[PDB]
């Protein structure tokens, strides 16, 4: 029962690892998405 | 020679008007191309 425990403990913290590595990996995506936008905010004020 | 120099001065004040009214259409044409930036920057927020 003990190693029972223990492996569930192991198990949660595997996927708890999992999501935070995710969670970064979608941080990521979206700062590229708002760099293009602010590429896109500077032409704007060139054009004006 | 008065009257052939009035109609000069007339002219000259069409002159100012039709230039005011062709730099209106270079201005607002810039104006359009601000706007077609922006418009790309706001399908990239769509894109976000």
């Amino acid at each position: 029962t003990q190693f029972g425990s223990t492996l569930q403990n192991i198990i949660e913290r595997q996927d708890a690892e999992a999501l935070n590595a995710l969670l970064q990996n979608q941080a990521a995506e979206l700062i590229l998405t708002n760099l293009s936008i602010q590429d896109k905010t500077i032409e704007e004020l060139d054009a004006e | 020679i008065s009257q052939s120099e009035t109609y000069r001065r007339r002219r000259q004040e069409w002159e100012i008007q039709r230039n005011n009214a062709e730099a209106e259409l270079k201005q607002i044409d810039a104006q359009l191309k601000s706007l077609a930036v922006r418009r790309e920057a706001a399908v990239l927020q769509k894109t976000s």
